[PDB]
């Protein structure tokens, strides 16, 4: 039960997405990303909306950048839910995970509220977002980030003291700094080594530098303090939920520029270029210039890019998927070294993978 | 014409490298129909690597046959190690395909494909 | 031009084209173009020889430090003889900054393996070959990443089919799995989209 | 001939074959292969059912949306065979059991039904029926089963006079009772056999062949009125037979001479469980019944189908029946049995 | 609805159908358009 | 800007060392542990007893779709093909001639469910509102074709559906 | 143009004209740019297009209950900017998004007119003109733009033979090429001939051709009759049009004989009227005194 | 050297995986796009 | 008939004891494999119905196909659904699983499981909502209910 | 207007640090108890 | 208003029935063929013609933002009325 050699065969999800996108338009390509990374919708959405917005030279609005960090973050905690108790599922406490899945259950309404669906959206769109916030919306969403951290105290008192819980995870999967640079390893998996790097400071995007949190930073790089990263950053994220809710400004949510973001239907039904705009977006759609962008974002699992390539046309040439999970996958047979299979099943947990954008 | 090579020189490490795989396709093959359980006789199985190389058998260019060798010892690394399945296997043996027209007439009376 | 507008940062585009300088002064062997986006990224377009030499210069030197591959990905344009494009992104934790490190290869030429510099590409330039057939030389496992183990062409070649040539089934005559050509009970409907007026003039290309 | 059912495509799974099948007992052993190849070309297969659902399930995969229409029908009901039948242009006969049960008797399922299916054929306007008899079939046959099936052959050919009958010898497959029956004699004891099985003589014939046969038959004009006889390629002793059955399996193989009066007391000892019997009186009549030789009938080679041997087929399909120690052997690690 | 009932039409359901799903009163898909290339009908006169 | 997650020394006092191990003998986290699952053993469960409690939605929901009519009886989807233009995985065919009045209307309105990924950019790419995605969603079916709706399904989803996606349109329609 | 209204008043309507089957008019959208009048007046030669009114209320139209039918009436349909001039029997049926343009040539007249026929889903939607400046420089008759809706009626589709009764039945392939064969190898010399129609290419022409050589039969005819008395078809010079179409912008003098070059090769004469209209072309014609 | 004289026609077919359906009996059509008379662009 | 009336109590307790005690199979594949854990979250919570999991197919009674079907992992589902003892059932769960979806023409995805295996409940959605996914496997308790399984051994 | 906004003074303290809240005896008394509970089921 | 072929089958408001020799009838063996009774060509001629003073009308179906684009309607022919392109309410000047 010594593992000698890992071989991750990789691509049994492998669906030929970043091909689809090159055969349909930008906004026709904007549900392919929240597919990848599934339990990160609204960041995937956000990165994506990010790299479009670059090219087309725009920016959005200042509540809709709110709305998508305000946003990001229940994202944040939706993704940090997943992988510790999925994480902590798959070593065998299998109890926080039906008591974190119910505030998870309240995000998905929150999505569902906000946008329609509970988990793809497609509501972080190239310009802003789709659609303003719902009344009432925000209050809920205070009564639901006011009482998630005795969730998150109740999760940290069933695993971080247990002991049993820290001899599966505290000498397990330890990473070196330099080998997690070497290895393209990003978010969690470098700050459980403490690499200080967090794309939310370092690099910020759109209001993150207009909200203030603090990044939790590892000192073993095991698979104990990548928890600890995990749960600080559901702390953190609460943090920048209270700070998004007391800074809502108002305004619109769509850029302004009408080649770009759709009309009101309002409008749409009564001027004339507001009727040729919505005609020409829903059909041929808006012609980003021509160049190559690589906009890269703080996924909750880590660096999450797009390498995207306009022609002048009015669909990507080409558009290249940076996932977290692909480069920490393949660190995994590094990392599994002089381990077992009930250790290797916890480095696979803490490596938080979803295969979808491992995949594409 | 200047150009860099893969692995040749030129025609005759090409084909030393092209001999090579099949000798390791010859020696691989009994064992391919033994522990997949295969319901193919070693003769038939043989006969389709020979096929396999004798489809490619009109390449000249040593950057080409170079490749051709890179992917077959690909698809024999698959195959020693159980990488591949019995249906990935059979699927060289194109069994429940039916047989094509094949002369003017035939593809006449079923379609419009020359 | 405020509110609906991305504004410019002049400082970053001074900063990036004066490393551009730089590197294109200390590696001239291999350094083609440099050239520095209007959203202030940088391009440093280098020759298929110098993937080795450029990249373990960005990866150890004191002024680059770019300790971080982010992404490497190959681009198919066929009107290109080397219709391959392989991009390198790459990340300075130091400076806080990124770089985009470009070189070129047709279907036969082989690009030299970056695991010798960044151990990440090991699967990245992996899928290179599993999408666009470009073989990377002195590679430690190099075989197939995302397709079907029996799985023929390269499918992120823009003369490969968005549906393939094959399709899967199952078979209970020979109780198996099977491949057929494929055939779609609704055809992929062929869109033309793009409008005859021009719609960015800094981008028109001159005549012949 | 009409518009929607012009053949189109590549004879593929999506494609348009021009071929509108009602394949009566088609939840059996000739009607999944069958099913599956007619499938397989693009066809419009129609299944009346008369067991559960989920017993159809299997039949689900093999062709493409709409292309497999499932409905219900009774042998005793002229009412479903005429709602089963009137848009199809060929009818393909499957109806048949080795063992006459407590509602059904060998005439129910191979006089009364086949004639009831090719008269409302015949009333419906199908241009195309075929029948599937047994080539042992004959009037004066010792077992009950082939007496009614010579029966129904001739009430088919009488009441549908451009009906393809098609003769089988003894099919085997993975879903058989033929060599899957050889093989469970290790069951019961050291396989008794009527004068140790060597005087009678079996051309077993394989599956794919007989539905190849069977398609081919729906393609071609000619066979309209024809009576084909299927037979395998190589004549066997049923004693080698069973020797080579019980070769490709490893198993020991340790025949005895059991009589004739004793081996139906052992058939009705078999057939008075309620269930699927094991065995019946009927069954030892026709595994010790000759396969006759009909030179004036046409076969697989008429039919352009080349038929395969057993050497080729056996090890797959008893492949099953071997133990762990024996079980990954090849098909060339056997000696072939004798023909004649 | 028994406080704000619903904005009645002439063509909403009075009758309200559960899922029929493996009924006879199932859904079958079917084309919705009509023949599109007409064909050539011989005429029923002897050409003598 | 940072905080070090699990950097802590422990005190080695004899005190906080005699803590320790009675918190190793006598296995005090353990208990902790016990103590939160026994308090969520005497709690009201979320469980709600569908089929007779449903989950909440918003007037947003995206479920099956519709083809909607205006208050007199006629038809809204006038064959403009904005939905099967904007279909990111072309679900929707559509094909059209005038009909008898000389009406631009559609003969054909076919949304594959089974390639429909129920994104609603149909229903606001409809300039009429006349294809939407309304609120059911308990549509499952026994067999694949059920799920390949034609134009008369689609309309009969709008007939039996309409006193709620009506209302549902009228609760949303000022943020769209 | 921008992206918005400061438009906050009433529009106008303008009043629907009927000018043929084959223009649907919806003035409304005419934004009053005289293509229309233009090119009726400067190609088609009618001169019944024009602007009545002044100011605001200036309505493109015939003033009268006009039809507007000239053998290129249709091609106002393409030079309409807008869609107050469209295609009345491809009104409503498509949308030029999901149609396939596929470049092919006209076989309506002998001009060989350059085309887009655009197709959806494996159907003919619509035929619009190529671009060529020696042909139809990007115009078509009404005939190619409008022929498409015979080319899917009385279509003949299956095989069909003789049955014993005496009429056409439908049959299979081999039935049919065994009872033509079983006929043609008890032909041999002029006991077979060939009348070659007028909407066959070349390939069909010359496989028949060969097929009645092997037979060992020359007569092989078609229905338009070219004299043979003198050189014949022997040389291509006389019985070609051998100046070019494009050769009438280079022509001064032209002498018509025999022919109404309008109706048999419609763009042929509106090349001829160019030539009148800009390079001040003398026509003569002998024959009957067409318009 | 590292370099190679190649004098040979360039043929890729036997490694774009593309059936011989697909290869031989095509025709390419290689064209500039007519403009669309629908439209002045 | 009694016997008739026997066999009719005994298809009742045996549809009863097959529709009351389905075991699906620790299988997700994709998105739907997310709303399929929250089908089994506290909310909707399929273990009042007797639906729990068990990982190995032998001890499995439905294979709720979750996620999309890929070319490289159909011969898997294959395999795995093969190792299922019969009575076992397929839940089509989202598009992908239902007919491609929203990679219906990609080169790599398998349209629809039904080509692979058979198909009994087909849940719409993209993904479903767990809600749905719960009716769906209610409609196929419903759907064994009916069956007629000792009638028809009676009958033939 | 009217729109979906934080109300004027704002939202409400939100907790978002640990707080395990240091309950239980110390060690001795544990021993003590333990030892006691020894000692008399020794008598 | 929905009309039946003389093979039984009903008649959408297309005009799709299959023939009586055409095998795809056998899909709805057993089953139904979903229609659906309420044709919009039938239900908008029960509209009463709307008689204005003006001369150009216009139309945006009602709800404002809940129908249609608003659309100008002439009403110069004292012979035909105004049809709105998109519900199909007709107008008429009544002098
Ligand atoms: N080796 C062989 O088996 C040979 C068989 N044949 C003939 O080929 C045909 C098919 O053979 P095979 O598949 O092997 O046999 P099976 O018994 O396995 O198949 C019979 C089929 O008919 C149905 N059926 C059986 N009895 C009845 C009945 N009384 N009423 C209605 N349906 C019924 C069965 O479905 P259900 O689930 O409803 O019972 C099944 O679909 C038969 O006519 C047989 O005589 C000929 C030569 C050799
Ligand atoms: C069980 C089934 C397993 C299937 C096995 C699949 C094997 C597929 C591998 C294919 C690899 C090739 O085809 S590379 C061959 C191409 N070579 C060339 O074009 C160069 C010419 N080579 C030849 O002619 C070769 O026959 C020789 C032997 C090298 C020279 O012979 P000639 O001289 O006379
Ligand atoms: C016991 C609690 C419910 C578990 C239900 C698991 C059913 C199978 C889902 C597949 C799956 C697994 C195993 C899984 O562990 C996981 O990681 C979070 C997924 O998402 C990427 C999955 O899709
Ligand atoms: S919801 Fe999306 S995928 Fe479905 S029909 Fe509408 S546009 Fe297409
Ligand atoms: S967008 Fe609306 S009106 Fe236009 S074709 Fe689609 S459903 Fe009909
Ligand atoms: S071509 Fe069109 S826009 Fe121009 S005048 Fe004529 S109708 Fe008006
Ligand atoms: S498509 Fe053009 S002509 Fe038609 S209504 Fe719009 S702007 Fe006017
Ligand atoms: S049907 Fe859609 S949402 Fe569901 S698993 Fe598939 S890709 Fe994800
Ligand atoms: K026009
Ligand atoms: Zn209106």
């Amino acid at each position: 039960e010594m593992v000698r050699k890992c071989d991750p065969h990789i691509g049994l999800l492998h669906r030929g997405t970043e091909k689809l996108i090159e055969y349909k338009t930008y906004l026709q390509a904007l549900p392919y990303f929240d597919r990848l990374d599934y339990v990160s919708m609204m960041c995937n959405e956000q990165a994506y909306s990010l790299a479009v917005e670059k090219l087309l030279n725009i920016q959005p609005p200042p509540r809709a950048q709110w709305i998508r960090v305000l946003f990001g973050e229940i994202t944040r905690l939706l993704n940090h839910i997943m992988a510790v108790t999925t994480h902590a599922l798959d070593i065998g406490a299998m109890t926080p995970f039906f008591w974190m899945f119910e505030e998870r259950e309240k995000m998905f309404e929150f999505y569902e509220r906000v946008s329609g669906a509970r988990m793809h959206a497609a509501y972080v769109r190239p310009g802003g977002v789709h659609q303003d916030l719902p009344l009432g919306l925000m209050d809920d969403i205070y009564e639901f980030s006011k009482n998630f951290s005795l969730r998150i105290d109740e999760l940290e008192e069933m695993l971080t003291n247990n002991r049993i819980w820290r001899n599966r995870t505290v000498d397990i999967g330890v990473v070196t700094a330099e080998d997690a640079l070497n290895y393209g390893f990003s978010g969690v998996m470098l700050r459980g080594s403490g690499i200080q790097w967090d794309l939310r400071k370092t690099q910020p995007y759109d209001v993150y530098d207009q909200v203030e949190f603090d990044v939790p930073i590892g000192s073993r790089g095991d698979c104990y303090d990548r928890y600890l990263c995990r749960v600080e950053e559901m702390r953190q994220s609460i943090r920048i939920i209270s700070q998004c809710l007391n800074k809502m400004p108002p305004g619109e949510i769509k850029v302004d520029d009408a080649k770009v973001s759709p009309p009101k239907r309002a409008e749409m039904k009564t001027s004339m270029e507001s009727l040729i705009h919505h005609f020409k977006l829903y059909t041929e759609g808006y012609q980003v210039p021509p160049g190559a962008t690589y906009t890269a974002i703080e996924a909750p699992k880590g660096e999450f890019g797009v390498y995207l390539v306009s022609d002048g046309s009015s669909r990507p040439y080409r558009c290249k998927i940076k996932a977290p999970g692909f480069a920490h996958l393949a660190g995994l047979d590094k990392m599994s070294k002089g381990h077992m299979l009930a250790d290797v099943v916890a480095i696979i947990g803490t490596q938080d993978i979803v295969f979808g954008e491992v995949d594409r | 014409t200047s150009v860099k090579p893969i692995f040749s020189r030129d025609m005759n490490e090409a084909k030393r490298r092209v001999r090579e795989l099949y000798r390791a396709w010859y020696r691989e093959v009994p064992n391919t129909v033994h522990l997949f359980q295969l319901d193919i006789s070693v003769k038939q199985g043989r006969d389709k690597v020979r096929e396999m190389f004798k489809k490619n058998a009109h390449v000249t260019d040593p950057r080409v046959v170079d490749l051709l060798v890179i992917k077959g010892k690909m698809e024999l690394e698959e195959t020693i190690n159980v990488w591949k399945q019995r249906t990935h296997v059979m699927r060289f043996f194109h069994e429940t395909e039916a047989p094509r027209p094949k002369d003017f007439l035939s593809k006449f009376y079923v379609g419009h494909d020359p | 031009t405020r509110p609906t507008v991305r504004p410019r940062n002049d400082v970053a585009h001074k900063q990036l084209s004066a490393f551009g300088e730089y590197v294109a002064e200390i590696l001239p062997k291999y350094v083609q173009q440099v050239q520095v986006s209007c959203f202030s990224e940088l391009e440093i377009c280098i020759h298929p020889d110098g993937v080795i030499p450029v990249l373990t210069f960005l990866r150890d030197h004191s002024n680059a430090q770019f300790k971080s591959l982010a992404d490497l990905t190959a681009v198919d344009i066929p009107t290109r003889q080397n219709r391959f494009e392989i991009v390198y992104n790459l990340l300075s934790l130091r400076f806080n900054s990124r770089i985009r490190v470009k070189t070129y290869t047709d279907e036969l030429t082989p690009v030299e393996s970056s695991v010798s510099v960044y151990k990440a590409a090991n699967w990245y330039e992996r899928e290179i070959w599993d999408m666009f057939g470009v073989f990377f030389a002195n590679h430690p496992d190099l075989r197939r990443i995302l397709t079907d183990y029996g799985f023929e062409g390269h499918p992120f070649r823009k003369d490969f089919p968005l549906s393939g040539y094959v399709e899967l089934r199952y078979d209970d005559e020979v109780k198996r799995v099977v491949a057929e050509p494929v055939e779609l009970a609704q055809e992929f409907r062929k869109f033309d989209l793009n409008s005859p007026w021009e719609a960015f003039p800094a981008y028109r290309q001159p005549p012949e | 001939l009409h518009h929607a059912v012009i053949p189109h495509g590549k004879g593929g799974r999506s494609s348009v074959s021009g071929i509108v099948a009602t394949v009566f007992g088609a939840t059996g052993f000739l009607g999944r292969y069958l099913v599956n190849h007619l499938g397989r070309m693009g066809s419009q297969v129609i299944v009346p059912y008369r067991c559960e659902p989920y017993d159809t399930m299997h039949l689900r995969p093999m062709g493409d949306l709409g292309q497999i229409i499932f409905m219900d029908w009774n042998g005793r009901d002229k009412d479903s065979i005429r709602r089963a039948v009137e848009h199809s242009n060929v009818v393909i006969n499957l109806v048949g059991r080795e063992w006459e049960t407590k509602n059904f008797d060998f005439e129910d399922v191979f006089v009364k039904i086949p004639q009831a299916i090719a008269q409302v054929s015949k009333e419906a306007g199908v241009e195309k029926f075929i029948h599937i008899s047994h080539l042992n079939a004959d009037i004066k046959s010792s077992s009950k089963y082939l007496r009614n099936k010579a029966v129904g052959e001739k009430e088919v050919r009488e009441t549908f006079p451009e009906a393809t009958i098609i003769k089988p010898a003894d099919i085997f497959g993975r879903e058989d009772r033929f060599l899957n029956y050889f093989a469970n004699i290790r069951w019961f004891g050291g396989v008794p056999l009527i004068s140790l099985g060597k005087k009678t003589v079996k051309q077993p014939v394989y599956i794919v062949d007989v539905t190849k046969g069977i398609i081919n038959a729906i393609k071609d004009p000619d066979a309209r009125g024809k009576t084909f006889a299927f037979v395998g390629p190589n004549r066997y002793l049923l004693f080698d037979l069973v020797q080579y059955v019980f070769a490709v399996a490893h198993r020991p193989f340790l025949p005895y001479p059991m009589p004739h009066f004793a081996y139906r007391w052992i058939g009705r000892l078999f057939e008075i469980s309620p269930f699927e019997p094991w065995t019946t009186r009927d069954k030892v009549e026709r595994i010790h019944t000759t396969d006759r030789t009909l030179p004036h009938l046409p076969g697989l080679e008429d039919l352009g189908v080349q038929a395969t041997p057993l050497e080729l087929k056996a090890i797959e399909v008893l492949r099953r029946h071997r133990t762990y120690r024996w079980l990954s052997s090849e098909i060339e690690d056997v000696q072939p049995a004798k023909t004649v | 609805p028994t406080v704000k009932p619903p904005t009645a039409r002439k063509f909403i359901w009075t009758n309200h159908k559960f899922n029929l799903s493996g009924t006879p009163q199932q859904y079958v898909p079917y084309s919705t358009t009509r023949k599109k290339i007409q064909e050539w009908v011989p005429p029923s006169t002897p050409y003598k | 800007t940072y905080k070090y997650v699990n950097l802590r020394e422990p005190s080695m006092d004899m005190k906080s060392v005699t803590d320790r191990a009675a918190q190793t003998l006598l296995w005090t986290e353990l208990i902790r542990g016990l103590g939160m699952t026994l308090s969520y053993l005497f709690r009201e469960p979320a469980t709600i007893n569908y089929p007779f409690e449903k989950g909440p939605l918003s007037p947003r929901f995206r479920g099956e779709h519709a083809l909607r009519r205006y208050p007199s009886g006629e038809e809204r989807c006038i064959a403009c093909k904005l939905c099967e233009a904007v279909c990111p995985a072309q679900a929707i065919t559509i094909e059209a001639e005038p009909r008898a009045d000389g009406s631009r209307r559609t003969t054909r309105y076919d949304i594959d469910m089974t390639k429909c990924i129920y994104c609603g950019f149909c229903q606001e790419a409809c300039p009429v509102d006349a294809i939407v995605e309304g609120p059911n969603f308990e549509f499952s079916t026994e067999t694949h074709e059920e799920l390949l709706y034609n134009k008369e399904k689609l309309l009969n989803n709008g007939d039996k559906w309409e006193a709620e996606i009506a209302a549902n349109i009228q609760a949303d329609y000022l943020y769209r | 143009g921008s992206d918005r209204s400061r438009f906050l008043e009433g529009k106008r309507a303008v009043e629907d004209k009927n000018i043929g089957p084959l223009v649907k008019t919806i003035m409304t959208r005419c934004i009053q740019c005289t293509r229309c009048i233009r090119f009726a007046s400067e190609i088609a030669g009618v001169d019944d297009l024009g602007t009545t009114g002044r100011g605001n209320d200036m309505q493109v139209g015939t003033y009268i209950e006009k039809m507007f039918m000239s053998e290129l009436s249709g091609n106002i349909i393409d030079i309409c900017p807008v869609g107050a001039l469209t295609s009345k029997p491809y009104a409503f049926t498509a949308r030029p998004w999901e149609t396939r343009k596929t470049e092919s040539i006209d076989v309506m007249d002998a001009v060989g007119s350059n085309i887009v026929v655009s197709t959806r889903t494996g159907e003919v939607m619509r035929i619009l003109p190529r671009m060529h400046e020696d042909i139809n420089e990007e115009w078509i008759s009404d005939k190619t733009r409008f022929a498409y809706d015979g080319l899917k009626r009385q279509r003949l589709t299956e095989p069909m033979v003789r049955n014993e009764k005496g009429l056409l039945t439908h049959t299979t392939w081999e039935d049919a090429l065994s009872r033509v064969a079983g006929m043609l190898q008890s032909c041999q010399g002029n006991d077979v001939a060939a009348i070659a129609g007028g909407l066959v290419d070349a390939e069909a022409l010359i496989a028949l051709k060969d097929l009645l050589n092997r037979v060992d039969s020359d007569t092989l005819c078609t229905e338009e009759v070219f004299p043979t008395a003198g050189a014949g078809t022997d040389l291509r010079s006389n019985y070609l049009l051998n100046t070019t179409i494009a050769g009438v912008e280079e022509a001064d003098v032209v002498l018509l004989v025999g022919t109404n070059p309008r109706f048999e090769a419609p763009l042929f004469n509106a090349r001829i009227r160019k030539s009148w209209l800009h390079n001040d072309l003398k026509v003569a014609l002998i024959g009957s005194p067409v318009d | 050297t590292q370099l190679i004289t190649v004098d040979e026609k360039l043929d890729i077919t036997t490694l774009t995986g593309v059936p011989e359906e697909h290869i031989k009996t095509r025709k390419a059509r290689i064209f500039v796009p007519a403009r669309n008379n629908m439209q002045s662009g | 008939s009694r016997g008739e009336y026997v066999v009719a109590k005994l298809d009742d307790l045996i549809n009863w004891a097959r529709r009351s005690s389905l075991w699906p199979m620790t299988f997700g594949l994709a998105c739907c494999a997310v709303e399929m854990m929250h089908m089994a979250a506290p909310r909707y919570d399929m273990d009042r119905f007797g639906v729990v999991f068990r990982a190995s197919p032998r001890q499995s009674d439905v294979m709720i196909v979750a996620g999309t079907l890929t070319n490289k992992m159909a011969p898997a589902l294959r395999k795995v659904y093969d190792q299922m003892p019969e009575p076992r059932y397929v839940v089509s769960m989202g598009s992908c699983a239902n007919g491609g979806g929203y990679y219906h023409y990609s080169y790599s995805v398998v349209r629809g499981c039904d080509r692979i295996v058979p198909v009994d409940i087909y849940v719409p959605g993209c993904p479903p909502t767990a809600e749905a996914l719960l009716y769906g496997i209610l409609q196929l308790q419903k759907k064994i209910k009916r069956e007629k399984r000792l009638r028809i051994w009676y009958r033939r | 207007v009217k729109q979906d906004m934080p109300p004027v003074g704002g939202y409400g303290p939100i907790d978002y640090k640990r707080n395990l809240p240091r309950r239980g005896l110390s060690g001795y008394s544990m021993f003590a108890v333990g030892i006691g509970a020894l000692l008399f089921g020794y008598w | 208003g929905v009309r039946t072929s003389p093979t039984g089958e009903k008649v959408t408001h297309t005009g799709q029935v299959y023939d009586d020799e055409d095998y795809r009838r056998v899909r709805f063996v057993g089953r139904q063929k979903e229609v659906n009774e309420n044709f919009a060509i039938d239900l908008i001629a029960e509209q009463p013609v709307s008689q204005v003073g003006s001369r150009v009308i216009s139309c945006d179906g009602g709800g404002g933002a809940l129908g249609h684009p608003r659309v100008y309607i002439n009403l110069d022919k004292e012979t035909k009325t105004g049809t709105c392109g998109y519900c199909g309410l007709q107008f008429r000047q009544q002098h």
